[PDB]
C-alpha cells in the first residue's frame, strides 16, 4: 500500500501542475506536457473501460464500462476530426489547441501569421499606433498605412471567411485606423 | 463629406448602348464596394452587380449578365456601368450607393440618379404660353397665375417663377405624355396688390435642347 | 430568390396615430447570427434613404420615431408618432443571398379633415391662338381628399374628347392635393362656341363649384 | 482489481474533460468544476505525501515525500497571495482565474467591466465602428466618442497602471478612433 | 497639422511676474499634455513642469515649486504659466511641446519659444548708421557693404537687405551687451556693376520700441 | 535626479566620417521593458528636434543617417555619413523617474580645407561723427578655422580700448566663419591721428593681411 500511496502522492502533483501553469500564454513547456498526456490519455482510458467491461462484477457494470468507452471513443473522434478540418483551413498548429476554435491569418512580411479570435466577427477593426499594426487587439508588427494587408481570412471547422480592406483614416505622427468587412463566407479549404 | 455624383439624362436609340459614370470624393474611392441600383417609371427598386475598384471584383445578378458590365477607375476615381442592346424596357434611372464602412450589404450614401430614355423620337424644344386670367380678372384677395409648357421631348422640364424668388404656393403639375410630346403646366397664387403692380415671370429651362425661355405675365 | 412580401400595399393614417407595416420572406433571411433586413424611405425624385438595417438597429441622422423588430421570416416597421413629413413609400430588402430583392412597397398616405377646392378658369392666349391651338385650363387647389370629378360641358353640352387630367403629390406641408384638367381644341372650334364651364364635383361640396367665360368679351 | 480498473477507469473520464473542455470561453460549468477540483487537490496531495512521509519504504522515500510536500505547499501559498493581491487591486472574479494575470478596468455604463489580456502595454487603442466600443480587441458595448471613457486602469500583482484618453478621432457613420497612453505606475490598489 | 504657438518677448522689472501663454490648434487641446521645458543663455535645457488640461492633473519639478505656476484654460484652447518673483536668473526662453498621441513622456512638436528679460533699464530705440567703403569704394570684382546699428536695448533687433530680396552672402554678427545697450552689425556682398547702379537698403526693425527704419547706404 | 554625462563636450569631423557621441547615467533608465532615453537635435535659435525615442526607435521624418543604441547605462547616438547640415547640439534626455533630466549638450563641429579671410575696413560715417561718436569696423569673412587674431594699430601705435570682436556660427553650407571687430573712439580722438589700419593674422598665411586708410583721402 506504501508504493501505491507514493504512486497516487505524484499522480496528483502532475494534476496540480497541469490545472495550474500549462497554459499557453503561460509555460509552453507544460503546454506541449499537457498535448502529450492529453493525446495518451485516450487510448488509455478506452482500454481501461473495455477492460473493466470484459472482466466485470455484474452485467451492470458491463453495461456503464461500454458506454463510457463509446463515450470515450466518440471525443477521440470528435476531436481529431474538428482539428484536422481547422488543419485543412488554416494549415497552423493553433488547430490541434483545444483552447481556441477561431483562428485569425494575416499575409504580412511574405509569411501568414496565425492567431486565435475570442468571437467570430462581421467587422474587424485596426489600429496602428507609430508604425507597430495590431489587428483585433494582437501584436502583429511593424506596418504602415500604405502597407497594410488587403485581405485578410478568419478559419473556423465549419465555415471559411473572408475580409476586405475598406474605411482607412490616417492621423499625425504615423498612425491610423482602418476597418475589415466580410464579403463572403463560402468557398471553404484554400 | 462622402458624396457620389453621377452623369446626365442619356437619350438613345434600340440597339444602341450606352455608358453611366458615378464617381465620388471625400475617400479612398479603391476601399469601397458600389451597388448600382435600378427603379423602373411606375415600378419598385431592383439591383444589378456590385464592383471593387481596388482589384476588379464584381457579382451580378443573373438576369442583367450581358446586359450590364461593370469597370472601374482608380486614378481618376470613377466608376462605369454599360448597358448593351438596349430596349424599351431599359428605361430607368439607375443609381450608385456605397456603405459608409466600405461594405457590401449595406447601402449608406447614394447617388442623385440617372435617367436613360430608350426611344426613336427626336428632341423637340418646348412652347410657353402665359396664362392670364381673363375671364373676370380674378380680382380677389389672392389672384392665382398659369404658365403652360406644351409640346416638348425628351423629359425633363423645370418652370420656376421670379429665378425663384416666388415660391408661395406654387403647384407644378406631372407631365402627360401625348403623342411622343409631353405637356405641362405650374400655377402660382399672388395678393392682388401684387399683380399686375409687378409683372410676374415664368423661366422654363430645357436642358436637353439647350432651351431658355422667360416669358411674362400680362393682363389680357 | 427570397421573395419578399409586403402588406398592406397602402395605409392611411390620422397625424398622431402609428403605422405598422409588414414583410415577409420567401426562406429564412437570418444568417449566422445576423438578421440582414434593411429598411428603406423614398421620396419621390429622390433617391432611398436608410432607417432601419439588421432589422433592429436604427440608423444615424434618422428620428427616433422609426423603430422595426423581427425575426427569421416575419419583420415589422413601426412609426408610432407620424407625422405630415412622413408622405413617401417604404421598402425592405435582404442581402443574405446573393441576389438582393427589394419588397413591393407601401404607400403612406396621411388623413385629415376635408377641404375644397379653389377653381380657375383661362381662357387660350393669343400665342396659342395663332398657333392654331385652343386648349382651356381649369385649376383645382388645395382639397382634400383625392376623390373628385370635372365635367368639361361647352355651350351646355358635355365635352368628352381632349380632356387631360394630372393629379399631384400629397404635400409635405399640409397634406392636401391639387388638380388640373386642360381641355384641348383647334382654333375653328374654340371660335364657334361661346360659353366654357368648368364644373368641380366633391364630395363635401353637395352643389358643385362652378367657374365660367365668355369668347365674345375675352 | 476488477473494483479498482472502474474506479481508475472514471478517474481518467474526468482527466479528460478538464483538458478538452474546461475552459473559460468554453464551457463555463466545467470551468468552475476546474475550480473546484483545483482548489480540493491541494491539501489531498499534501496529506497523501505526508501520509507516505510517516508510513514509507525507506528513509530515501521520506525525504522525497517531504520535499514534495514543501513543493506543493509552495505552489498553494504562491496561487493564495497573487490571487489575494490580484483581487485586492482590482476586485474581480478574473482574479482566481489561474489563465490570466493581467486585468483591463474600464468605467462604462456606471460600472467596471474587467477583461483579461494577453500581454502589458505602454498604449492602449480603442475602435468605435458605428457606435460600438472595442477596446484592446474587447467588445465592451455601445459607446460614442464624445462618451468615451476618460481613464482605464490595467492591474496585475504587482503594479497597478493609469491610463489617460489622448488622440481622439472621427470618421463618418458615428465610428471613430481612440489612444489610451500610460501616465503613472505607481499608486497601488484602490 | 498640430501645432503650437506661443506669445511675444517679455521686459520685466525684478520683484514682478509675468504670464507666458502657448497656444495650440489642429488636435483636441484638451487630451494631451504640455511640458514646459527651459533654457537659459548660455547653459542647457531644463524641465518645469505638465499639465492636463482636461482636468488640471500637474506634476513640478521640486526646483521650480512656487517659482512656477501651471493653469489651463479648455474653452478657448490655450495654456498658461506664471512666474513669480522674477530675479535676473530668471531670463531664458521658455518652450512648450507635446506628443503626437498626446503622452506626457515623449516632446515631438514644440513652440518657437518666449524670450524673458529681467532688467532695470528702459528700452532705447536703435541708432542705424551706414557703411560705405570711403576709401576707394573697391571697384573689385564684389564689393561689401556694411549697415551698423548701435545702441538699443533689449534683444532682439532684426536686420534685413531690400525687404528680402537680397539674402545672399548676408552675415549678420551677434550683438554685444555694453553698459546696458547693445551693438550689432551685418555685411552683405554685392557685384560690382550691381552697386552703386540699384540702391540697396538695410531695414531695421526694432520691435520692442516700435521702430523700423531703412536707412538706405550711398556712396561718399 | 538621475544625472546624465555626455561625452565629448566638443566633437570635429571630417565630412564623410562617422560621428559617435555618449550618454552615461546616474542610476538605471530602464523601465518595465522600457528604456525611456531620447536624444534631440538643436540648431541655433530654434527649438530642440526629437530624432530617437526609447534609444532606439527613429522619429518619422529624420534622415535614416542617424541610429542610437545602448541600454541599462551606456547609451550612444551615431551619425555615419555626416553632412555639412548636421552642425548643432545634441542632448540626451530620460522620463524614467519624475523630474526629467538632460545631458550637458555636445557641440559638433566639420573640419574642412583651410581658407582665408576678406579684410575689409570701413571709416566712420558723418551721421557718427555729427552725433559724437567715431567706431572704425573691419569685416573677417569666409575663413577656416576660428584661430584668428587681430591687431588694432593706429599711426603705427597699438590700440587696446574699445575693441569688440564677434564671431559668427559655423555656416551649413561650406561650413566657414566669419568675425567683425570694431574700435570706438570719440570725434576728438578720431580727429588727431592720421592714419588707421586693420592687421589680420590667420595660420594659413605667414604674412598678414593689411587694410588701411587716412583721413585726407576720406
Amino acid at each position: 500500500l506504501e508504493q501505491w500511496n507514493l504512486v497516487i502522492g505524484f499522480l496528483f502533483l502532475t494534476w496540480i501542475c497541469l490545472l495550474q501553469f500549462a497554459y499557453a500564454n503561460r509555460n509552453r513547456f507544460l503546454y506541449i506536457i499537457k498535448l502529450i498526456f492529453l493525446w495518451l490519455l485516450w487510448p488509455v482510458t478506452l482500454a481501461c473501460f473495455v477492460l473493466a467491461a470484459v472482466y466485470r462484477i455484474n452485467w451492470i457494470t458491463g453495461g456503464i464500462a461500454i458506454a463510457m468507452a463509446c463515450l470515450v471513443g466518440l471525443m477521440w473522434l470528435s476531436y481529431f476530426i474538428a482539428s484536422f478540418r481547422l488543419f485543412a483551413r488554416t494549415r497552423s498548429m493553433w488547430s490541434f489547441n483545444p483552447e481556441t476554435n477561431i483562428l485569425l491569418n494575416v499575409p504580412l512580411h511574405g509569411t501568414i501569421l496565425t492567431r486565435p479570435l475570442l468571437e467570430s466577427e462581421l467587422v474587424i477593426g485596426a489600429v496602428i499606433l507609430r508604425g507597430h499594426l495590431r489587428i483585433a487587439g494582437h501584436h502583429l508588427g511593424r506596418c504602415d498605412i500604405k502597407d497594410l494587408p488587403k485581405e485578410i481570412t478568419v478559419a473556423t471547422s465549419r465555415t471559411l471567411s473572408y475580409y476586405k480592406l475598406g474605411a482607412s483614416q490616417r492621423v499625425a505622427g504615423d498612425s491610423g485606423f482602418a476597418a475589415y468587412s466580410r464579403y463572403r463566407i463560402g468557398n471553404y479549404k484554400l | 463629406e462622402v458624396q457620389l455624383q453621377q452623369s446626365g439624362a442619356e437619350l438613345v436609340r434600340p440597339g444602341s448602348s450606352v455608358k453611366i459614370s458615378c464617381k465620388g470624393s471625400g475617400y479612398v474611392f479603391s476601399n469601397y464596394w458600389m451597388n448600382w441600383v435600378k427603379q423602373r417609371p411606375g415600378q419598385g427598386l431592383e439591383w444589378i452587380g456590385q464592383i471593387y475598384p481596388g482589384d476588379g471584383d464584381t457579382n451580378y445578378n443573373g438576369k442583367f449578365k450581358g446586359k450590364a458590365t461593370l469597370t472601374a477607375d482608380k486614378s481618376s476615381s470613377t466608376a462605369y456601368m454599360q448597358l448593351s442592346s438596349l430596349t424599351s424596357e431599359d428605361s430607368a434611372v439607375y443609381f450608385c450607393a456605397s456603405g459608409y464602412l466600405g461594405e457590401n450589404y449595406v447601402m449608406d450614401f447614394w447617388g442623385q440618379g440617372t435617367s436613360v430614355t430608350v426611344s426613336s423620337a427626336k428632341t423637340t424644344p418646348p412652347s410657353v404660353y402665359p396664362l392670364a386670367p381673363g375671364s373676370a380678372a380674378q380680382t380677389n384677395s389672392m389672384v392665382t397665375l398659369g404658365c403652360l409648357v406644351k409640346g416638348y421631348f425628351p423629359e425633363p422640364v423645370t418652370v420656376t417663377w421670379n429665378s425663384g424668388s416666388l415660391s408661395s404656393g406654387v403647384h407644378t403639375f406631372p407631365a402627360v405624355l401625348q403623342s411622343d410630346l409631353y405637356t405641362l403646366s405650374s400655377s402660382v397664387t399672388v395678393p392682388s396688390s401684387t399683380w399686375p403692380s409687378e409683372t410676374v415671370t415664368c423661366n422654363v429651362a430645357h436642358p436637353a435642347s439647350s432651351t431658355k425661355v422667360d416669358k411674362k405675365i400680362v393682363p389680357r | 430568390d427570397i421573395v419578399l412580401t409586403q402588406s398592406p400595399a397602402s395605409l392611411t393614417v390620422s397625424l398622431g396615430q402609428r403605422a405598422t407595416i409588414s414583410c415577409r420572406a420567401s426562406e429564412s433571411v437570418d444568417s449566422f447570427g445576423n438578421s440582414f433586413m434593411h429598411w428603406y424611405q423614398q421620396k419621390p425624385g429622390q433617391p432611398p434613404k436608410l432607417l432601419i438595417y439588421r432589422a433592429s438597429n436604427l440608423e444615424s441622422g434618422i428620428p427616433a420615431r422609426f423603430s422595426g423588430s423581427g425575426s427569421r421570416t416575419d419583420f415589422t416597421l413601426t412609426i408610432n408618432p407620424v407625422e405630415a413629413d412622413d408622405v413617401a413609400t417604404y421598402y425592405c430588402q435582404q442581402s443574405s443571398e446573393d441576389p438582393y430583392t427589394f419588397g413591393g412597397g407601401t404607400k403612406l398616405e396621411i388623413k385629415r379633415a376635408d377641404a375644397a377646392p379653389t377653381v380657375s378658369i383661362f381662357p387660350p392666349s393669343s400665342e396659342q391662338l395663332t398657333s392654331g391651338g385652343a386648349s382651356v385650363v381649369c385649376f383645382l387647389n388645395n382639397f382634400y381628399p383625392k376623390d373628385i370629378n370635372v365635367k368639361w360641358k361647352i355651350d351646355g353640352s358635355e365635352r368628352q374628347n381632349g380632356v387631360l387630367n394630372s393629379w399631384t403629390d400629397q404635400d409635405s406641408k399640409d397634406s392636401t392635393y391639387s388638380m388640373s384638367s386642360t381641355l384641348t381644341l383647334t382654333k375653328d372650334e374654340y371660335e364657334r362656341h361661346n360659353s366654357y364651364t368648368c364644373e368641380a364635383t366633391h364630395k363635401t361640396s353637395t352643389s358643385p363649384i362652378v367657374k365660367s367665360f365668355n369668347r365674345n368679351e375675352c
